[PDB]
């Protein structure tokens, strides 16, 4: 109704926008968050693995000493066993 | 090889608007703007090359059927990188060949966004791969490529 | 290769690479690699990270394959000071920062690792290594649990 | 204290040898604690550390076999030969019943791999006679 075909240029500024947001979002919204997101998943990994290593070292030793201990008494009888 | 629905629509959407007189044809005048909307800036005489080529009378008008094909094949021969390269320039308003803090500061507000300078600093600091605190073209291409 | 890596350490490298391959091509770009290094506790300066991928690429592009990750890290880990690592593991047990791993502590860890243990057993663990006799494990006691075996 | 008997001489060696877990010719607390259970000795936590403290003139909390030999040696001879017996009895008695039954004996027989009434008069008293 009103206005010219400078509006063709009011349509470029707008097309350049649908693309600005497009690339701005894949940059930020998508891509840059993974810098925080996986940065956390990284800590959580480190952490979990750190725990696991120490805990597995702890518990298996306990298991061995129990298991050894109950073999020491076993052993101690084996002398008196043969009367 | 085949146009996306977004692409197909674009063509139609453009040829629809710059057809001032609804009449179904675009004259030279109408075409020049049509192609500049779709992103193309051809030499004025090359636009006339087109009209005349696809024009079986001394009429000087282009049918939609012909626009679609001409534009269509002009869209596919599009270099993927040209789009990316022409994307950089919209951020680099100053045209320094490097994307700045204040550059993005201008984008974010223009895209209706509230983000601290740490949020923005974070965005650059991550992709700045030489240490100058700013994104040159290669790095920007990278951001985009997969 | 050398001083053979621990079964727990192999799984470290694998799991890390497997988890940060954001796509699963068997490859890692700078970004994919930076976090993967944090996960093995190896935060490097940016420069040297780029330096590293380059070093490992005659094939042009900017990546790293498991094959070589598995090794760079392999020696990165060996070079590792064992004492700082234990010290760090201690802190994680001690959520409440009391200076000693209590049984509430140990239980929390043990649930966190999806183990199910009877409290009689948690107390068994603590007792065997509680040399100062106060029924919790302090730093020096923990170190000794992890010292070598 | 006498010249320590050969039969017991080996038992000492066997103890030390059999229970050096990491196999570094020394015992540390944990190993030492199990090592002595093989010779019947079950000492207070405090006590054990005490020993390691005494003979670890080495520094860094270990025990050389020589020291170990010296110690357990006196302990074996200077031990109430009936306390020796007492612990043995306490060990067959899983269920802490007071009398050893076969579920506390085959328990041992099996746990190492006829004449039921052999030494039965029906306890700790019948024990020492063997
Ligand atoms: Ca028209
Ligand atoms: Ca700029
Ligand atoms: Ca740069
Ligand atoms: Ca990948
Ligand atoms: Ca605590
Ligand atoms: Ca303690
Ligand atoms: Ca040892």
């Amino acid at each position: 109704p009103l206005g010219s075909n400078e509006e063709a240029n009011r349509f470029a500024n707008q097309a350049k926008l649908r693309v600005q947001e497009a690339v701005f979002y894949i940059w930020s919204d998508k891509t840059l968050k993974y810098s925080q997101m996986a940065n956390d998943e990284a800590e959580s990994f480190r952490n979990t693995w750190l725990l696991f290593r120490s805990f597995q070292q702890w518990i298996t030793l306990t298991q061995t000493f129990k298991e050894q201990s109950r073999l020491a008494d076993q052993a101690f009888l084996n002398k008196m066993f043969r009367k | 090889s085949e146009l996306l629905e977004e692409q197909k629509q674009e063509i139609y959407e453009a040829f629809s608007l710059f057809d001032m007189n609804n009449d179904g044809f675009l004259d030279y005048h109408e075409l020049k703007v049509a192609m500049k909307a779709l992103g193309f800036e051809l030499p004025k005489r090359e636009i006339l090359d087109l009209i005349d080529e696809y024009d079986s009378e001394g009429r000087h008008l282009m049918k939609y059927d012909d626009f679609y094909i001409v534009m269509g094949e002009k869209i596919l021969k599009r270099d993927p990188l040209d789009e990316i390269k022409r994307a950089f320039q919209l951020f680099d308003d100053d045209h320094t060949g490097k994307i700045s803090i204040k550059n993005l500061r201008r984008v974010a507000k223009e895209l209706g966004e509230t983000l601290t300078d740490e949020e923005l600093r974070a965005m650059i600091e991550e992709f700045d791969l030489d240490g100058d605190g700013e994104i040159n073209e290669n790095e920007f291409i990278a951001i985009c490529t997969d």
